[PDB]
């Protein structure tokens, strides 16, 4: 069964991309929110042949629309993420973009992107040619945000740890003590059905780049951004992922004990104030068991009092200690 | 004139918020304004006025009006709550806002303090980070006119940066020096 609403809709966007054409700019951008609002909301089947419209203007000279087209792949991969391979390319292109507001706004939308199209691919039980691709994009834009942490531009920087993160949970095993989050993802939601890649080999990249967040988190002339960016990753990694707990501690109790001579006074105060924060919520988790006393050593140093600290360790049953305690013995030999 | 989007935070959402919302709307800027606080609460030191957010000012006017109108007047209060209303309806809670910002500066460490739990507390979508800075304004009409000063050369400077995030450190690093002030700064995630 048919009516008018999808012809009706069809003749409004195509007046739309007839007008982007001659349009400034400015108008650019208003007529493209309006064919995203459409073309993939109220008139969600439109996508497909109106695609390569917008695409074609990633070349477009004005950087605000450029951050558009960014914008509303980025929807794509959300609400019709089978359209994944026919936008990806643009996504890996965007990353070797000239303006660094393009850059910083490509590596934002790379975070939803990437577990959308992580989850998308591993779905899959006959997975083509043209998902292989897509799977091999994916494998570099993961390559080409890490370069970023070395990047000129502290914002870039930035949003690269903030996407790293992501990653790091995505490529990785939840278990117990993983904090409860609605929409969370890890390895063992990747089938063994997959020929795509490989759990192990996610997990190895996933631990590579923890030990690039690990040794840049420890260097001497860090930026104060970067490192409390880097320093709430870390805790969000540790929350999520447990297993990663100890090491995480380890550098917030190296970071407390060898803060950069870079950061100024102010800068001090503002690292200090979030690392109490982070340890705050690490305390919180049951797998913190094993560090309860670092962790409380070092918000000590950082004026918290007995009391405080104390309202914060989770209450456990004698029967689940011993399994932790008596785990963590084993662990040691 | 530049393509910042700025929230200034405070308890109340009533003195100190908008003292500093008044002239960053008056200098241009795209500028929303809210309060940390449960509830909104104006001045015995035991007994003061509580109203909840999401109360239009008039409403608070009115309600002040018919209980004392001569000590709302004597203490200015009625002329805050003026300027407020002209700005807009009624004051809202930076803990239920679904707005985004590039910038938000706190008006003292107490709320910073609110606003970063607060962030944090929300798992990142967007990934897109913001700027969390605070600027110690004392609470009274006197003071919060001195430090809406204040909060508007900061944001005035930072505006001029061709790229924020890259100069950010800097700037304020300077403008600390200046002005002999601190301003903690953080940065956080929608």
């Amino acid at each position: 069964m048919t009516d008018e609403k999808t012809a009706t809709a069809r003749a409004k966007v195509v007046d739309w991309c007839n007008e982007l054409v001659i349009a400034s700019p400015s108008t650019k951008c208003e007529l493209l929110a309006k064919v995203q609002e459409t073309v993939l909301g109220s008139c969600a089947e439109l996508a497909e042949e109106f695609l390569e419209s917008v695409l074609s203007l990633a070349h477009d000279s004005n950087m605000e629309v450029r951050k558009q087209v960014v914008a509303f792949v980025e929807q794509v991969c959300k609400v019709k993420v089978e359209l994944l391979p026919h936008v990806i390319n643009v996504v890996s292109m965007l990353l070797r973009d000239n303006s660094a507001q393009v850059i910083k706004r490509v590596i934002q939308a790379c975070g939803s992107i990437y577990k959308n199209g992580l989850q998308y691919l591993c779905s899959l039980m006959e997975p083509g040619d043209s998902a292989e691709q897509a799977w091999n994009i994916l494998s570099l834009i993961k390559a080409q945000i890490l370069d970023m942490i070395d990047n000129e531009n502290d914002g870039i920087r930035t949003n690269a740890i903030k996407f790293l993160e992501g990653v790091v949970v995505l490529q990785s095993f939840a278990d117990e003590d993983s904090l409860k989050r609605d929409g969370d993802f890890s390895l063992a939601d990747v089938p063994d059905h997959c020929t795509l890649f490989r759990r192990e080999k996610l997990q190895e990249e996933g631990n590579n780049i923890l030990d690039i967040l690990l040794q840049f988190h420890g260097t001497t002339h860090i930026s104060s951004v970067n490192l409390i960016a880097c320093t709430s990753s870390l805790c969000t990694i540790a929350k999520m992922r447990p297993i990663f707990m100890g090491a995480v501690v380890e550098a917030f109790k190296q970071l407390n004990a060898n803060l950069p001579p870079t950061l100024t006074d102010s800068q001090v105060s503002s690292v200090r104030k979030s690392l109490k924060m982070q340890l705050q919520t690490l305390l919180k988790n049951r797998g913190a068991f094993e560090f309860a006393s670092t962790i409380r050593g070092m918000l000590v140093d950082l004026g918290s009092s007995t009391n405080e600290i104390q309202k914060l360790i989770p209450k456990m049953d004698k029967q689940e200690m011993a399994r932790r305690q008596k785990r963590i013995l084993e662990n040691a030999a | 004139p530049s393509k910042l989007a700025v929230a200034v935070v405070d308890s109340s959402n009533m003195n100190r918020s908008m003292e500093a919302h008044n002239f960053l709307a008056k200098k241009g800027f795209n500028v929303r304004s809210y309060g940390t606080g449960e509830r909104v609460k104006l001045p015995a030191f035991d007994k003061p006025n509580v109203y909840e957010f999401g109360t239009k000012y008039e409403d608070i006017y009115r309600d002040l009006e018919s209980k004392d109108k001569e000590f709302y007047t004597q203490n200015g209060l009625l002329h805050m709550l003026d300027r407020n209303r002209r700005i807009k309806k009624c004051p809202e809670r930076f803990q239920d806002t679904k707005e985004q910002f590039d910038i938000i500066v706190t008006v003292e460490e107490r709320v910073y303090d609110l606003v970063v739990m607060h962030m944090e507390s929300m798992e990142s979508v967007d990934n897109r980070p913001v700027h969390v800075l605070n600027v110690d304004v004392v609470n009274n009409a006197e003071d919060a006119l001195m430090g809406a000063f204040v909060i508007t050369d900061m944001i005035n400077m930072m505006a001029k940066s061709t790229d924020l995030d890259n100069d950010i450190d800097e700037l304020i690093q300077e403008f600390e020096e200046r002005r002999k002030r601190v301003i903690l700064h953080s940065v956080l995630f929608y």
